[PDB]
């Protein structure tokens, strides 16, 4: 390690344990895969990496002497997928760690990981995993201690117009006092990926809300140009988030998958039924004041 | 023995409640304790912060316990603590006084065989979560109103002072996290169900009143604003100075005119910080309220950016970021249309009704009613006949 | 089954139930079926009644439910069903004013024993006109429900004229549905009511 020579070291180390094995115990083997997966972040191969973590089944950590293990193990799995910059997968892995009984009950433990999920599963690409998953995170009374990380999920739950120098101007001097996601020269390129995000939770809002609003007015609602506004609209139908049709005379974009004859009238007969019922319970409210006045 | 201390407390007592020190000794001796009731209610009422009521209380309640009314003896007691200052005096005293009781009905319930001393665990206990929050403790609190509520929710009744006392606890947990909405809800609870009885002073009426009002107008979704004018809290407060103007906000916001409430709350903004924090919410209150009762005194349910600019006195850019706020805060549901210049509301949001609100939906029923009668006119004329 | 049960109309307030017999009386009833508990108690209306109220207080040292109230109309006057249910609830009032003891509202409908079922429809012999059948039967039955509809929505008009003239009290929680009557209510024109214009060109 000391050496220049520790990339030499990633090659015999990993080789090795795939012609030993042995009768050593569990936690010895786990040490050396994770030792080994550390050697690969260094050597640049993080995808061999991951065919190193899937040889141990996640099924052996959920005992307690392999406890500090499991943590660690979690934290290189954030690292390789962020190098990748899968966001989604980040996200998922410290919530692992966050279910672990160290992180969860340790006052300390828990804050920097809490604040972690959070900075993730806003960079995941909208999933109907990321739904789930957020909604989970404002059950919990941990999340009510920290404040800056309160409001910061608070406006992604709700559903609200925003705008993106307004989020770069507040989470400036606070966030960039964090790291991970944020400073440096690679994560700045993960802190970019927000600007695309804030547009994106745009579009879902503007979609629900109007149905036909006009391309022209898009454009300077989501503070872009009608090129850009364009491809965010197209790579949001893509996933299956949204529906659309934008008319390039840029007369209308309209948000809305068109609806069948029978959908709209099956609603106009639930309307029906309901106007029968309320008529009936007002009735029998009236036979009874007729008596109390 | 006992006769004896009343008679020291007598000497230092103020010759205002001499009078009333009197009747303890004599009520004691005769035996004829429902007035002895009577007399230590009336005692309290003007002597409540004086600090001959708590030294009193002490003699009378080592004495008797099952010999006068359970409920009349721990409500003196709940307004005492109140009163002190110490809060640590406070937190002491109940624990000792409630496990007294819990000790006492084992052995007094079947005895007497018609008297419950369990209705009085619970009277204390809303105190014990009272008395936390004072010393600033929040969690504490938190889980004895959990616990509080599951208890009133198990009997099959509840007397009226409970749930007073369960609401009294609630109350103030609310408003130190500076809640507003989730504070202006239960306050109204606490205020129907509440006592003929004063054991609540005029101070604490109008305390309640300035923070509902607060509570009110740097809302998001009270439009039960017309509640305190027909409620007497707000109504009979009108005659300080505060509430003046505080009053006619209300008036304002319900009438819509955005003239009258720009007008009064520049002046009293500086006077009052909780309003100047919260500007951005209260400015735009009363723009929210003009855009769902349009809606609502209007029969069918569409209109242009163009009204809506002129009823709020906004541009028209301004008019589409202030539907969007309605929709995202839940006041209206519905479509909107940038490209037909339309707002295409689907549902409206029940609230209160006054007597102007009651003519106007009668007289939308009598098209209606005029319709059901001809059509089956037509349908009798029809297939006369054929009705086997 | 009855119980014996007295009622002075002179002045209401005043009237017998006998505890005694109610207890040995469900004992009996578990020899005919055990599955049977005290869950309330009919009245013989033909109405409600607010002396109903004190009555309602007695059987609730016999349930394990709130108590039930049933108004069995005995000279079957209704348009549909000649019962209407309700339930004891205690609540606040949210128009300032004291936490009542009141009867909520329980909508009836019918549910039966597939047994007990086959002997109603052996007694009866009629053809029925307020049930559907063939088509004229549904010509009766859809005329029928047009006027039902105009008596009960008659009644709407004239309950709003009492409140700001003769003055009943205003009671927010009825007058809240009407106004949802209106948001729920069908236009005219939309694009809705033209498919619904095209369904019967199809039909």
């Amino acid at each position: 390690k000391e050496e220049g020579k520790i990339d030499e070291a990633a090659d015999i180390l990993c080789e090795l344990q795939v012609e030993t094995y042995g009768s050593m115990e569990m936690s010895e083997k786990i040490q050396f895969i994770l030792e080994q997966m550390e050697l690969s972040i260094l050597k640049g191969d993080y995808s061999q990496a991951t065919v190193l973590s899937r040889k141990i089944l996640k099924k052996t950590f959920k005992n307690p002497k392999y406890e500090s293990l499991k943590l660690e193990y979690y934290n290189l799995l954030v690292k390789i997928s962020l190098h990748k910059r899968e966001y989604l997968e980040v996200a998922q892995y410290l919530q692992e760690i966050y279910q672990t009984d160290a992180i969860k009950s340790d006052e300390a433990k828990w804050k920097p990981v809490l604040s972690h999920i959070v900075y993730f599963l806003v960079l995941s690409p909208y999933g109907n995993l990321q739904n789930d998953l957020i909604h989970k995170i404002q059950n919990d009374n941990n999340l009510k201690k920290l404040e800056s990380q309160e409001s910061l999920v608070k406006l992604f739950t709700t559903n609200e117009l925003m705008r993106w120098p307004i989020v770069q101007k507040t989470y400036e001097p606070v966030l960039n006092e964090d790291d991970l996601a944020f400073g440096g020269e690679a994560n700045k390129h993960h802190w970019e990926d927000l600007q695309k995000r804030v547009i994106e939770h745009n579009l879902r809002v503007i979609s629900e809300y109007y149905s036909r609003i006009t391309l022209l007015r898009l454009n300077e609602l989501l503070d872009l140009t009608e090129s850009q506004t364009e491809t965010y609209i197209s790579d949001l139908v893509n996933q299956g988030i949204i529906y659309a049709k934008v008319n390039r005379p840029a007369k209308i974009v309209n948000f809305e998958k068109p609806k069948n004859s029978s959908q709209l009238l099956n609603e106009w007969s639930h309307n029906v039924d309901e106007l029968l019922e309320h008529i009936e319970t007002i009735g029998h409210l009236i036979t009874k004041e007729e008596i109390m006045h | 023995e006992i006769d004896t201390i009343l008679s020291t407390l007598r000497m230092e007592a103020d010759p205002s409640l001499h009078p009333l020190f009197e009747q303890f000794e004599k009520f004691y001796e005769e035996k004829l304790w429902f007035q002895l009731s009577e007399s230590l209610t009336k005692f309290f009422d003007d002597a409540k912060s004086t600090p001959l009521r708590l030294r009193l209380y002490d003699n009378f309640v080592s004495k008797f316990y099952d010999k006068i009314n359970q409920l009349s003896v721990v409500k003196y007691l709940l307004a005492s603590l109140k009163d002190s200052k110490d809060f640590d005096e406070s937190l002491k005293y109940l624990d000792d006084l409630k496990a007294q009781f819990q000790e006492l009905d084992s052995k007094k319930q079947r005895n007497n065989g018609s008297k419950d001393h369990g209705d009085g665990i619970l009277l204390i206990d809303s105190e014990i979560a009272r008395t936390y929050l004072l010393k600033n403790d929040l969690v504490k609190a938190r889980d004895l109103l959990d616990d509080l509520e599951k208890t009133l929710d198990k009997k099959d009744s509840i007397p009226l002072r409970i749930t007073n006392s369960f609401y009294s606890t609630n109350s103030q947990y609310f408003k130190f996290k500076n809640d507003f909405n989730s504070f202006y809800y239960t306050s109204l609870l606490y205020l129907s169900t509440l006592e003929p009885s004063t054991s609540i002073t005029l101070a604490e009426r109008q305390q309640l009143a300035y923070d509902l009002s607060i509570s009110a107008l740097l809302g998001d979704k009270i439009y039960n604003f017309g509640e305190l004018l027909h409620h007497p809290i707000m109504e009979t407060i009108v005659n300080d100075s505060n509430y003046d103007w505080l009053f006619q906000l209300l008036n304002a916001l319900t009438v819509g005119d955005f003239d009258k409430f720009d007008s009064l709350i520049k002046v009293q903004i500086s006077k009052i910080p909780i309003l100047a924090q919260h500007e951005s919410f209260l400015r735009q209150k009363i723009c929210l309220m003009t855009l769902i009762e349009t809606v609502f005194v209007k029969n069918i349910r569409m209109l242009s950016f163009e009204d809506i600019s002129k009823a709020t006195h906004l541009p028209k850019d301004n008019v589409e970021h202030l539907v969007m706020r309605a929709i995202s805060l839940g006041l209206l549901k519905g479509s909107i249309d940038q490209v037909n210049e339309l707002v295409t509301i689907s549902w409206v949001q029940p609230r209160i009704i006054s007597g102007d609100q009651i003519t106007k939906m009668k007289d939308r029923l009598v098209e209606w009613n005029d319709q059901v009668e001809k059509l089956g006119k037509k349908m009798e004329a029809r297939g006369q006949s054929i009705w086997v | 089954f009855a119980l014996p049960f007295e009622e002075d109309e002179k002045n209401s307030d005043v009237w017998f139930l006998d505890h005694n017999y109610i207890e040995n009386m469900n004992e009996m009833c578990k020899k005919i079926n055990a599955k049977e508990k005290l869950i309330g108690w009919y009245h013989s209306g033909p109405k409600l009644r607010a002396s109903d109220l004190k009555i309602n207080e007695l059987f609730k040292k016999y349930t394990q439910n709130n108590p039930l109230l049933l108004i069995v109309d005995v000279k079957q006057q209704g348009v549909g069903l000649p019962t209407d249910a309700y339930v004891a609830i205690e609540q606040v009032k949210d128009d300032g004013t004291s936490t009542e003891k009141t009867f909520l509202h329980l909508p009836c409908t019918i549910e039966a024993e597939e047994a007990e079922e086959i002997g109603v429809e052996h007694l009866l012999r009629d053809v029925r006109d307020q049930a559907a059948g063939g088509l004229s039967i549904r010509l009766t039955n859809q005329l029928k429900s047009l006027k039902g509809l105009q008596s009960k929505l008659k009644d709407v008009v004239e309950y709003l004229d009492k409140v700001i003239n003769k003055e009943l009290p205003i009671n927010h929680t009825i007058l809240g549905k009407l106004q949802d009557v209106f948001n729920l209510l069908p236009n005219l024109g939309t694009p809705d009511d033209d498919e619904i214009d095209v369904e019967n060109h199809d039909r």
